[PDB]
């Protein structure tokens, strides 16, 4: 995250950390065994770690929990990058509410210009790296398909949406794929891709979670 | 070896942070750097090795 902010102590319970040696893409609790990321953050012998702000503590408030199943959405396509989600089911359940809730998923779209909040542990540097100790939140609205459009020529599908400043300075960056975009209590996007990072008429784009609710519930209730 | 070999390491659009290896022609060695997720080059490695028997030999 660039141009962010520390998030308050337990914030955002619903952030978890894919960990496959150390982390590498965050993700968003649904439920007591199930997670929601990006596509591209799929890897073999995944761990979901929960509970804690801090990303490099052991045996803190954390919570490892191997992932039993990553079921990457069938139309994921790696050149497009269309269809950017997965779902991870944990091999036992976490314990919900205190440092680790889920977080609810959208009745209905968003709209441009709500303002929503995204965070992660990603790089908080568009142009050097340094990647942070604790969970990096910000605050940024959903831009018109519009200009999302005119921003990414022939780049954004149907099931995308840019959000973040046109400006450049404040947006999600590498270490924050899979990552929440929380609109009004509910998950609306997942950090996914963008041209560098905060840069100028670069805002970042999300998979729009709204366009795979049925999806979602289908797959949990039959895996 | 392979000419894409000497292009510099490229991270791509996408947001993850994973460590994979390319070849620095200018210091002659394979290094680290962080691969985002897609749309990867040929000068992206998932090993030291690999990286050097495909673009170490001169």
């Amino acid at each position: 995250i660039v141009g962010g902010y520390t998030c308050g102590a337990n914030t955002v319970p619903y952030q978890v950390s894919l960990n496959s040696g150390y982390h590498f893409c965050g993700g968003s609790l649904i439920n007591s065994q199930w997670v929601v990321s990006a596509a591209h953050c799929y890897k073999s012998g995944i761990q979901v770690r929960l509970g804690e702000d801090n990303i490099n503590v052991v045996e803190g408030n954390e919570q490892f929990i191997s992932a039993s199943k990553s079921i990457v959405h069938p139309s994921y396509n790696s050149n497009t990058l269309n269809n950017d989600i997965m779902l991870i089911k944990l091999k036992s359940a976490a314990s919900l509410n205190s440092r680790v809730a889920s977080i609810s998923l959208p009745t209905s779209c968003a709209s441009a210009g709500t303002q929503c909040l995204i965070s992660g542990w990603g790089n908080t540097k568009s142009s050097g790296t340094s990647y942070p100790d604790v969970l990096k939140c910000l605050k940024a609205p959903i831009l018109s398909d519009s200009s999302c459009k005119s921003a990414y020529p022939g780049q954004i599908t149907s099931n995308m949406f840019c959000a973040g400043y046109l400006e450049g300075g404040k947006d999600s960056c590498q270490g924050d794929s899979g990552g929440p975009v929380v609109c009004s209590g509910k998950l609306q996007g997942i950090v996914s891709w963008g041209s560098g990072c905060a840069q100028k008429n670069k805002p970042g784009v999300y998979t729009k979670v709204c366009n795979y609710v049925s999806w979602i519930k289908q797959t949990i209730a039959s895996n | 070896r392979p000419d894409f070999c000497l292009e510099p390491p490229y991270t791509g659009p996408c947001r993850l942070r994973i460590i994979r290896y390319f070849y620095n022609a200018k210091a002659g060695l394979c290094q680290t750097f962080v691969y985002g997720g897609c749309r990867a080059k040929r000068n992206n490695f998932k090993s030291a090795e690999d990286c050097l028997r495909t673009c170490g030999g001169a």
